[PDB]
């Protein structure tokens, strides 16, 4: 009903942000994938 | 003698579709399934790059509904069967010409009612056998047997659409031609390629190469600063639609209105 | 003139209840430290096996989650907090969750630390905070967190 | 005999929408949710590179509202249900032509009041059954039963816009065709791609290559001095919108006014 | 009978805006905040390269005021509400045509005074109910009830502008259309990009590469000897404004003056 307006910003200020270090752990994980094109040799043509 | 439901006469306006079946008939009946889209994309899978998800059937239906809608305007048609309640004005020159009427939406599968009214009361309702139709063009004409204009004098009820084709390589004028099936498909594919073309590599990445410890991997895609990833196929689909669409307007022909 | 209190997503600590829920087939969400947040599921039908999906949102008619077979580890469950996917949500990522000890300024200009026992929200989406020993509900800006 | 609310006659101007429901109907009902936009961008996610914050639904709704506004100008249309209080002048030739009136905002869902007044006092109020409408074109004409001009003689009240489509792949003349939904979506996506094209890699970076300690990488973006990174998507959106818009204009037609 | 403030008649020229509120209404009410500009630049921060300073809100307001000003000419409008004291000449042909008057600035929200004077003394001040207005076009016409030209005979006072839109996706003719909001925004962004485009790298530097002790860093920007850094976006904004601006002139229409 009411018009949709941007309004004001909400992000607060942050100071002295420290880096993230990957934590060592013996526990298992799952490796986040990327699905995309694969490159391969033309082994048949290599035989030729 | 002859046997028929009173609104429907075998001569002139033979019955083609039951009113109740109008609701039942849907896109699947005409072959516009998502599988059809996939078939034309045989060997291509549309999948998110960052997660294994493929796009669902619902999106295809949503696209297909807009593909058939776009076609319905691009050639001025009503394509799916639907019931119409139409009021039309009285023009003397057409009225004296056997009560000629050009329906707003075509083809006309059949005509149920054709009445003349003054203030909502039917002044005269014509016999069923009198009126006759031209299905493809939608002309409605009356053949009676044994100011110069006014608004909304007559009342017309008719079913606009096309039935699914019964037999291969053939269609009646009241029957869906095979080209509309392919045309709507090609319109849908124009949308699907517009989506898929962004998922080829990365996001807006044209050329790449990694060199790690003497290993080397290198790719150059169809993406470019002035051409999109799927724009090769989109261009070819335009060349295909132009041949198809122009050739089909010749089947319906140009519109005309007197003045 | 407000909205009723909003429950926080209770983490599950006991492995037994986790396994019972999994056997029931209810979805689980695992916060992996190294590689983000993932969903875990038991395959339906006779061929029982665990499945993973990174389709990290509530299931919707227009957004159907895709499940990949994976050999989820017990240690992963134990060391990583796990939540029921029916609860864990973007609805309320409150800066000061329930049971968190926070520092609040009292009217006598003496800073005190209290544990948040109840949190609710209002029309504007604000976060009203209830602190033990006081009835008036504080606001986000007034409070402060003390870590370590 | 017949039963109806006095302003609404089933013949000519059948009731379509309750006045109260006009406020209830919103963009979401017409399918202009941010979800639809995201669906068309399936597999592409937009974020602020400095943070983990993706743009919220507020921006999408805001964009969609201005997109549906832009389409509303692109055809001289009213595109959401909206009541109008219109004062129109007396032109003799149209007045003698059954009081023909061409509403400013079309389509006309329904007509509530149509009166002739002189100084704010109603001189003559027509019977409900007399007046009749043409929904799509918005023509309002009168059919009475049993100097050359003046300003603001008649007072017209009516509801303009389009109802959401009820049945799949179909629409009544008083009903929204699915493409206006899609057209507004495509106008929205133009803005989105004009945003997203900037954030793929830094800003203003066309080519880069980096070599450290025996590992090397090279990337060439779609960005260029002559064209922006999303320019291919925008230019394809234009190609579709032009076809989509030219075809839809044939559904409404050209505008004419006597002189 | 009827109740109203004497200058304002509900028929013809209903009251829309209180005179005192004219001062109160400002750019923020219409959504032209700096945050709006930032939102369209989501993910881009305009910052000095040699020091951490971002450009302040004041600059945005200054630009926005010039953006709305440029729009006010580009379509001949008065957009913000303001009170006008207007003198107009007597032309016989229009005067006999119910005292037709075309206001210099439009739209007309309302009319307060309409008087005829000879040497500063009001010869005749017309009743409020007599005169009637066309808000969008600004035509002022008089409908009395129960040499060939002279200069500055009549005196007109009226309020020119548009109110902020009350409800989404809709606007009254006396109400600000959503397109002007976006149009003024796009004009502002044309300026902001012209500033920001110089801050991408260095000053007028197109291509660079550093090679230090086998390390290698390499960048090629959008900047070029014949194209500016932001000129890709500026070109796209022109393509956007051309579609928007032309489509909006159709809403106001062409101007005409007799001779």
């Amino acid at each position: 009903e009411k018009p949709y307006m941007i309004g004001a910003n909400s992000n607060p200020n942050v100071i002295n942000k420290s880096t993230t270090y990957t934590t060592t752990t013996q526990a298992d994980e799952q490796d986040k994938p990327k699905y995309t094109t694969r490159l391969e040799f033309d082994t048949i043509d290599m035989i030729r | 003698s002859l046997n028929y439901e009173y609104p429907y006469h075998p001569s002139g306006n033979p019955k083609h579709i039951d009113v109740s079946e109008i609701d039942n008939l849907t896109l699947a009946d005409y072959g516009w399934s998502p599988d059809a889209v996939k078939a034309y994309m045989f060997g291509i899978v549309v999948q998110n790059p960052d997660t294994g998800q493929p796009m669902g059937d619902e999106f295809y239906n949503h696209i297909l509904e807009r593909a058939v809608g776009k076609a319905e305007r691009a050639l001025d048609i009503s394509i799916l069967p639907d019931t119409q309640h139409e009021m039309r004005d009285y023009h003397e020159t057409e009225f004296n010409s056997y009560m000629f009427v050009h329906a707003y939406r075509k083809p006309i599968l059949q005509v149920e009612n054709l009445q003349l009214q003054f203030n909502g009361r039917p002044i005269y309702k014509y016999p069923a056998n009198w009126w006759k139709v031209e299905h493809l063009a939608g002309h409605v004409q009356l053949f009676p047997t044994a100011a110069t204009f006014a608004p909304q004098m007559i009342r017309l009820e008719y079913v606009s659409g096309m039935l699914p084709r019964k037999k291969a390589g053939r269609n009646k004028p009241w029957e869906m031609p095979p080209e509309l099936e392919q045309l709507v498909i090609k319109y849908a594919l124009k949308e699907i390629y517009q989506v898929w073309g962004n998922l080829i590599i990365g996001a807006g990445i044209a050329n790449k190469t990694l060199e790690v410890d003497g290993i080397t991997e290198t790719i150059g895609t169809t993406q470019s600063a002035m051409y999109g990833g799927a724009s090769a196929q989109i261009l070819q689909i335009n060349e295909d639609i132009k041949e198809l669409l122009d050739g089909l307007r010749a089947y319906f022909g140009y519109n005309m209105i007197g003045l | 003139i407000s909205l009723n209190p909003i429950q926080d997503a209770k983490p599950i600590d006991d492995i037994v209840d986790i396994m019972t829920y999994l056997k029931n087939g209810k979805v689980l969400r695992v916060k992996q430290d190294n590689q983000g947040d993932i969903l875990v599921r038991m395959s339906p039908g006779k061929h029982k096996f665990t499945e993973v999906s990174r389709d990290l949102d509530k299931e919707s008619f227009y957004y159907k989650r895709h499940w990949v077979l994976y050999n989820v580890s017990v240690n992963s469950l134990i060391t990583f907090d796990v939540y029921l996917d029916e609860e864990y949500s973007e609805t309320t990522k409150v800066k000061y969750p329930k049971d968190t000890i926070v520092e609040y300024t009292r009217e006598d200009q003496e800073k005190d630390v209290a544990m948040i026992k109840e949190i609710l929200t209002d029309n504007n989406g604000n976060y009203f905070y209830a602190l033990i020993g006081e009835t008036m509900l504080f606001d986000e800006n007034k409070l402060n967190k003390v870590k370590d």
